């Protein structure tokens, strides 16, 4: 498509891999371990 | 809903964030820090519930007080999404975004209050209603049934893509002949948290489509070693500036477009 | 200070900021609470 | 440039080790989280994460433990650094490393010998570096006792504890005006294919001193498209060979560059 548009959604998914993909993972593990440590 | 894969992205955006308590709050028990993904989009006072409760149970059941969040000093303006602030404050910095939690000593001449759920609802229907008036002379706001404007915060705060769009598409569309808003949403935002907001159509009387370099050289003449970070990235300044009302905005339909340095 | 060396102590810090800064302090705290679990 | 030291030195790779699927366990198995040194080595750091997943086996099910990312194995006298370089940098944090428990595969992959012979590769290698530096001149007059405090300095992460021996063998007589042979290892696409080790002097006929881009011209002409990655970052190619040799080195005197295309 246009060079704007596919250079606009390049970013998203690579915003998405440095931000989210990262910490998505540990982060869930965390919660469910802290919840488990309210005993 | 044009490309749907790039208001999908932009709705789901991820910001990974860190809550640690203020050290000067009393508490009965030492408290973890609450990891959180919090989202881009929605606001910071509607989505940290939980972390709220979860510094409840170390504090006394005094105080009992309103919560606020800090970012290295500066208290956190609500008003403003979470995805603006952060890009705005922290971008720049080391992941996750690091946010203090207090409960005591409310910077009351900084920072506005946050009471109810529904005074969050408010906040975000002036900002539409703001919206729409610049780009329909507040045409299609009026004219949506009152179920419609409480579908759309139901939307917001619910996390649900689908609901919401089912009302925003309409907000999206425009005129066929004028073959684009009558004005576009948009707010600049310098390094502090006093924003920049003129008037500007997405369509000259030569025809062409306006982008966002045409915008920045009318109302913020300052940019061009300056990035313009919009939702976390840096669109070509050729992006033409209708197509980022209709897919870059935020839910409250406005282009909350952030101006940083670099590194 | 010359322009490779500069260049790769920017680098060295630019790759701590993304590897090192951004998880040591997570990582750190996810394991405080396991020995919590296995000492249940 | 004693900055440049410690900052490789203390250099670290977040991982999340990972139990095998296949493998049966008692309770449920919780991933590893753990930052591991680039100088040092798999067999170093893996006590920790042995023991942690000791608990959800029985004798039965535990075996000789070992290491895969991405179906490939991984190389016990490999530097952590310099597998991730290699094998997961386009990957995403943090580096997502399987254990197993089973299916050692005795035809492609080195036993995990006592820490005593991860100690005998690393003075091996340091002892061939040496060898290309000075003609073995400088570890053959060091007392034994050095030859472990080099070693325990690695294992422990005592930096100025392993550069107090190091030091020397980084020093080079007046007239020379740098070593005589770089110790250095190019490595490819895989682990599996040989690395390049030659013969290459990082002073010039004319007394000027040799650059990075020499080195590949001379030794590997296919990385002038591709990335020439050293401890993570991509040294400009007009950087002297002979200060790299000194200051980017792994503990075991030897520059592991990786060659990797893009992005």
């Amino acid at each position: 498509f246009p060079r704007w548009k596919r250079h606009i959604s390049e970013q998203l998914r690579r915003r998405d891999r440095l931000q989210r993909q990262a910490f998505e993972e540990i982060i869930l593990q965390y919660n469910k371990l802290l919840e488990k440590s309210d005993l | 809903t044009d490309d749907k894969d790039v208001l999908r992205d932009v709705w789901f955006g991820r910001i990974p964030t860190c809550f640690t308590l203020y050290q000067d709050e009393i508490t009965e028990r030492e408290a973890e820090p609450y990891y959180l993904l919090l989202p881009r989009v929605s606001y910071l006072t509607l989505v940290t519930d939980k972390v709220k409760k979860h510094f409840q149970k170390v504090m006394r059941q005094e105080d009992i007080s309103e919560i606020w969040f800090e970012y290295e000093g500066t208290p956190l303006k609500w008003h403003y999404p979470i995805g603006l602030l952060f890009d705005l404050l922290a971008s720049s910095s080391a992941l996750p975004w690091n946010i203090t939690v207090h409960f005591k000593s409310f910077p009351e001449k900084d920072l506005l209050h946050c009471p109810s759920k529904d005074a969050i609802d408010a906040h975000f229907m002036s900002c539409m209603k703001e919206a729409d008036a610049l780009k329909h002379k507040s045409q299609v706001i009026n004219e949506m049934q009152k179920k419609d404007h409480k579908q759309l915060w139901m939307g917001l705060q619910n996390d649900r893509f689908d609901q919401f769009w089912a009302i925003n598409r309409k907000l999206m569309e425009y005129p066929a002949e004028e073959n684009g808003f009558r004005y576009i949403p948009f707010r600049i935002y310098q390094t502090t948290t006093p924003f920049i907001q003129k008037l500007f159509r997405p369509v000259a009387a030569d025809g062409q489509l306006h982008t966002l370099g045409d915008l920045l050289k009318e109302v913020c003449p300052s940019a061009i070693k300056n990035q313009v970070m919009i939702h976390g990235i840096e669109p070509m300044l050729e992006t033409p500036l209708q197509w980022l009302s209709e897919h870059l905005s935020y839910p409250d339909n406005f282009l909350h477009i952030s101006i940083i340095p670099q590194p």
